[PDB]
């Protein structure tokens, strides 16, 4: 009856983590995982990630945000690390389970 | 010009900047004080001592 | 090195706590909290270092030394108040710290945060104490409550507390030992701070985005310094109005009254910056319950970060625990009200309610709405 | 030696009812050089006019209307002659230099140069996108980029910040038009100076300009030089960050006084005091330039220079230095430092030296003909006329410490510098911090 999609889309500008203008990726706490995920990183995608949260630092020290217009649209959000985490991750578990 | 005057004269040097701090707050102690107790007193006429001393002192 | 601020065993640590720090250039207020609970840590050790410079520990001098110690000696009377008040802006900027460093998942900074609690409770503990010292009313009968608490503990416990305090009954001993361990603890207080903030500087400060802050991070000394200084003067000025206008607002005034043996006031109302754990407390009806209720009331702290799920780090981005979070510093002031409150129907049961939620929303809703969120966003 | 000065022959100098001014100095020498020295630049240049100064001075060469290419170069490289120049800011210039048997000839190039360019439409649509290649390269050495936008924040907002070369964007538009609307604009005898060094007998050379340059001033407008619009110092910092470099730069100043300024003397010894290190050199044991010995001891930069840069009404007098990523700050410390000691307890056994380290180069600034007419070439258009060796002596010959003190401080002390730096500066403290590094803990 309600769509995941539809609450998804919600949740997103919800979060309002697009105001400052970066993507999801760019707000996952970074763990052991994501750390070798964005040590695996192309460097083109890392320094844009990189600008992108100093200018979220930025702003966020400033109390101020982005003009409606620059905030990122919810299907328009890149998942650029998404990949490259899940093969960590399932690399590790191979891993963990070989140790045993 | 005063702030230009101020500055030249008694912030550039961090020797002298110091040394206005100093006889600087020995006129704003004086005189904040002064202000005060003033200020508290007149919004307590006749009700302290000092103010019914001179019952056995006249006032 | 040229530079002899960090060419001086000494001296280096100053210009490496002090200036020089990378911090998070994105700090909010909530970040004072600390180097506030340090000058509390100050105001107490000093003002009481001061205070006990008149104190006199025993039942029969104990509660008129003070009173001596106000009127008698000059500014004494300012001390004191001070130092109660202390208590307060202490336990107050603990309060918001712990806030703070829970909504942002400073908690994840684990050590740090272990530490934190432990002084917590030790700040918990010694002001405990030290509240006895005047031996008033409210003094005894906490002194009596608060150790015969670990009565509950079997085996071990009737007998832990007839140590706890002096021999039996809370008596003199039980006073003089007090005061040493309130004249001793603040320092270890003071100790365990700075192993806290070793803890900390191992892994920078947080930040509210809750993502790595190494993409901008200024030096500590110019920014923060000052940004302390000012905090200094904003959260001092409560502090001294109350210590200056109205002292006892936060002091309950049956402590005024010298402690009785025989008589325990009707309208025991323990210090506010205690009431929620105390109600808790009472609101679970059964001696081992009611103290183990409490137990956890304050030692859960240990496990937040255990009981924490978001793929994000703060919760800025999480509206949905966001609310649930109010919920909960709301559901806290709530239990304090309670705790101020009388045992009756139209409390108690609202009582053991919150008393209720505090734990689900810690122990389940948090990490429930926690994986649910990331869901919310395919994690 | 002071005779040596005294018996150094004066350099003459008369304009034309034209309005160059020309003037040089005679010596025995069968060679020389000769050049036009604009008083056009990049400053001078608008928004969409920025550039134009420089994507002429790449046609300046490439012909005239009278003899295009092939022959205008098969005419200079047959005579052995060498025709090279500049463009900065404030500064332009075209110097020659052939045997001085070749004064009427060599001057008359000149002035079917800044005259008559081809500005062949074919020969630009080249040059430019030779420029916008030439650029590319400017770029990578960042022993200047370092530099442009020191003035991009030290001058922000202002013509000066505008960097000689000009943005792509333009270079890439510039219409065959514009250029012409530079030349026709700037160019003109009052701003220019005519000046020569060697074997040359100023009426020979004279007659020869007041031959080949036939301009005839009719306004009163034509026979006046515009004064520009002053230019805003900003202390601020601009960083260009990328830790993917070997090193970064750093360049802090304050502003300067302006050429006219008698103190730009005093100054000048000021950075004598400090001068310059660059790991070739042979000296942990360096004169007291601690900053130099400093910097080697505790090897704190690859190389410094201290540089007061100055203009028409402004200037930016600070330092350079070039570090690994991971000694950028002490070294600001220990130099920025050394501003201080310069300017709060500078002594006179110190300024001693430096004078003499001045005088030296005071000489050798002049060492040879092209370089002679340089300052001949600058002297007249920047400060009204020469500056004989024997005058900048006394004028230098004459500071003593409590003079330098007075200088510095009143230049430097606890004013608002403007920094740059490219690089892995990540170690690079913010500004508030390299600010009050500006006043002494005295
Ligand atoms: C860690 C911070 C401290 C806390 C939490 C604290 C708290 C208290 C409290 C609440 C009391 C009872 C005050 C009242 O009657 O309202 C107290 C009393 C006292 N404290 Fe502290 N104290 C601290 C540190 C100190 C220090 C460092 C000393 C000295 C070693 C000290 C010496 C005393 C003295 C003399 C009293 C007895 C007089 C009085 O009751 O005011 N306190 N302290
Ligand atoms: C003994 C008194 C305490 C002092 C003086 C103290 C001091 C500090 C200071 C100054 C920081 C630096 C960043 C900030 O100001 O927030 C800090 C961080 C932290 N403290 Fe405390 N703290 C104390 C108690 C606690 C308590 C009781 C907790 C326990 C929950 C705690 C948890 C933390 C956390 C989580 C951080 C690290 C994360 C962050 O700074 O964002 N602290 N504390
Ligand atoms: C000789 C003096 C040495 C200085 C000791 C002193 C030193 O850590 O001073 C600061 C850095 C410390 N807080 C911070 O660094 C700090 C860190 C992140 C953000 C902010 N600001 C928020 O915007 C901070 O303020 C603050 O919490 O005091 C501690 C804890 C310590 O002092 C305590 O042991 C004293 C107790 C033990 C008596």
């Amino acid at each position: 009856s309600r769509w995941l999609e539809g609450i998804r889309k919600w949740y997103y500008n919800a979060a309002g983590f697009n105001k400052y203008g970066l993507m999801r990726d760019d707000t996952i706490y970074e763990n052991d995982d994501v750390k070798e995920a964005i040590r695996r990183l192309p460097e083109n995608l890392y320094d844009d990630r990189m600008f992108r949260i100093k200018r979220a630092l930025d702003l966020n020290m400033r109390q101020q945000i982005l003009p409606k217009e620059q905030w990122t649209k919810y299907e328009e959000d890149v998942p650029y690390l998404e990949p490259y985490l899940k093969e960590v991750i399932r690399e590790r578990k191979e891993r963990e389970e070989w140790d045993k | 010009t005063l702030t230009a005057r101020l500055y030249s004269l008694l912030f550039r040097r961090t020797s002298t900047f110091a040394l206005t701090i100093v006889v600087g707050a020995l006129l704003f102690e004086r005189a904040f004080d002064q202000g005060a107790d003033a200020i508290y007193e007149h919004i307590n006429e006749g009700k302290l001592w000092k103010h019914i001393k001179h019952k056995y002192e006249n006032k | 090195a040229p530079n002899i601020r960090k060419s001086h065993p000494l001296l280096k640590m100053i210009n490496n706590s002090l200036i020089d720090l990378p911090a998070p250039s994105n700090i909010s207020a909530w970040w004072n909290f600390g180097s506030l609970l340090a000058v509390c840590l100050m105001t107490q050790i000093l003002t009481g270092l001061l205070l006990a410079m008149h104190y006199t520990a025993d039942t029969s001098l104990a509660f008129s030394s003070v009173a001596h110690t106000c009127r008698n000696v000059q500014y004494g009377w300012l001390i004191r108040n001070l130092h109660a008040n202390g208590a307060s802006f202490f336990f107050i900027c603990i309060f918001l710290h712990i806030g703070r460093g829970l909504y942002y998942g400073s908690y994840l900074y684990k050590e740090t945060w272990n530490t934190g609690v432990i002084l917590l409770l030790t700040l918990m503990a010694t002001a405990f104490v030290g509240y006895v010292l005047p031996w008033g009313q409210m003094s005894f009968w906490g002194a009596t409550v608060i150790t015969n608490l670990f009565s509950a503990i079997p085996y071990i416990g009737h007998t832990l507390v007839e140590w706890a305090w002096g021999g039996f009954s809370v008596d003199n001993p039980t006073l003089t030992r007090f005061f040493a361990l309130h004249f001793l603890l603040p320092f270890a207080i003071a100790g365990i701070t700075i192993i806290h903030l070793t803890f900390l500087h191992e892994s920078g400060s947080n930040n509210p985005l809750g993502i790595s802050s190494d993409s901008d991070k200024i030096p500590f000394h110019p920014y923060y310094s000052f940004k302390d200084i000012l905090g200094l003067t904003l959260m001092l000025t409560p502090f001294l109005t109350l210590a200056l206008f109205s002292p006892n607002l936060l002091g309950d005034p049956e402590n005024f009254t010298p402690a009785n043996p025989l008589v325990t006031p009707p309208h025991i109302k323990p210090e506010w910056y205690f009431l929620f754990a105390y109600a808790i407390l009472r609101s679970i009806p059964n001696k081992l319950g009611g103290v183990l209720a409490l137990a956890a009331s304050v030692l859960i702290l240990f496990l937040i970060p255990f009981l924490h799920k978001s793929k994000q780090r703060t919760m800025t981005f999480r509206p949905l625990s966001q609310t649930l979070f109010w919920l909960l510093v709301a559901n806290l002031l709530i239990l304090t009200w309670i705790g101020s409150q009388p045992v009756e129907h139209p409390f108690i049961i609202i009582g053991q309610m919150a008393s209720l939620s505090y734990f689900t929303i810690l122990l389940i809703l948090f990490p429930t709405i926690g994986t649910l969120e990331n869901k919310m966003l395919n994690y | 030696y002071a005779q040596a000065l005294q018996s150094v022959p004066e350099t003459q100098v008369s304009q034309l009812d034209n309005g160059v001014r020309v003037a040089s100095e005679q010596s025995s020498q069968p060679t020389c050089t000769v050049g036009v020295w604009i008083d056009a630049g990049s400053r001078y240049e608008s928004e969409k006019n920025n550039g134009a100064g420089y994507f002429l001075e790449h046609l300046a060469f490439k012909g005239t209307k009278n003899r295009p290419q092939n022959a205008l170069e098969k005419e200079v490289e047959s005579m052995g002659a060498h025709l090279n120049a500049y463009s900065s800011r404030e500064h332009t210039a075209y110097y020659i230099k052939a045997l001085s048997k070749d004064v009427p000839k060599a001057v008359e190039l000149l002035a079917d140069i800044v005259q008559n360019c081809s500005l062949e439409d074919s020969q630009i649509e080249k040059e430019r996108d030779v420029i916008v290649r030439e650029l590319q390269e400017n770029d990578t050495s960042m022993r200047e980029v370092v530099f442009n936008y020191l003035h991009a924040t030290a001058f922000q907002g202002t013509g000066l910040a505008q960097s000689v070369e000009g943005p792509s964007e333009n270079i890439r538009k510039l219409s065959r038009a514009d250029l012409t609307e530079y030349l026709s604009t700037h160019y003109t005898a009052p701003r220019m100076v005519l000046a020569a060094a060697g074997g040359v007998e100023h009426q020979q050379l004279l007659e020869l300009a007041q031959k080949h340059f036939g301009g005839v001033p009719f306004t009163y407008d034509d026979d006046a030089v515009p004064t520009l619009s002053k230019c805003r110092f900003t202390g601020s910092q601009i960083r260009h960050r990328e830790d993917g470099l070997p090193l970064a730069h750093v360049a802090i100043a304050v502003e300067g006084p302006g050429w006219a300024h008698p103190d730009l003397v005093a100054l000048q010894v000021a950075n004598a005091i400090i001068g310059h290190y660059d790991r070739t050199y042979g000296g942990g044991l360096h004169s007291s330039s601690p900053l130099a010995s400093i910097a080697v001891t505790n090897k704190l930069c690859q190389s410094f220079q201290t540089f007061s840069i100055c203009y028409s009404e402004t200037g930016l007098f600070g330092f350079y230095f070039v570090c690994d990523r991971m000694s950028i700050d002490d070294m600001m410390f220990v130099l920025q430092g050394q501003w201080m000691r310069l300017c709060t307890s500078i002594s006179e056994s110190e300024v001693l030296r430096g004078k003499n380290f001045l005088r030296n180069a005071l000489v050798s600034h002049l060492d040879g003909t092209t370089p002679v007419c340089e300052d001949i070439g600058r002297e007249l258009l920047t400060y009204g006329r020469r500056i004989p060796l024997e005058e900048w002596e006394e004028r230098l010959a004459e500071v003593d410490a409590r003079m330098v003190r007075e200088v510095c401080s009143k230049y430097i002390y606890d004013q608002c510098p403007a920094v740059a730096g490219p690089g892995p500066i990540e170690q690079l403290p913010d500004y508030n911090r390299i600010r009050s590094g500006m006043f002494w803990l005295r």
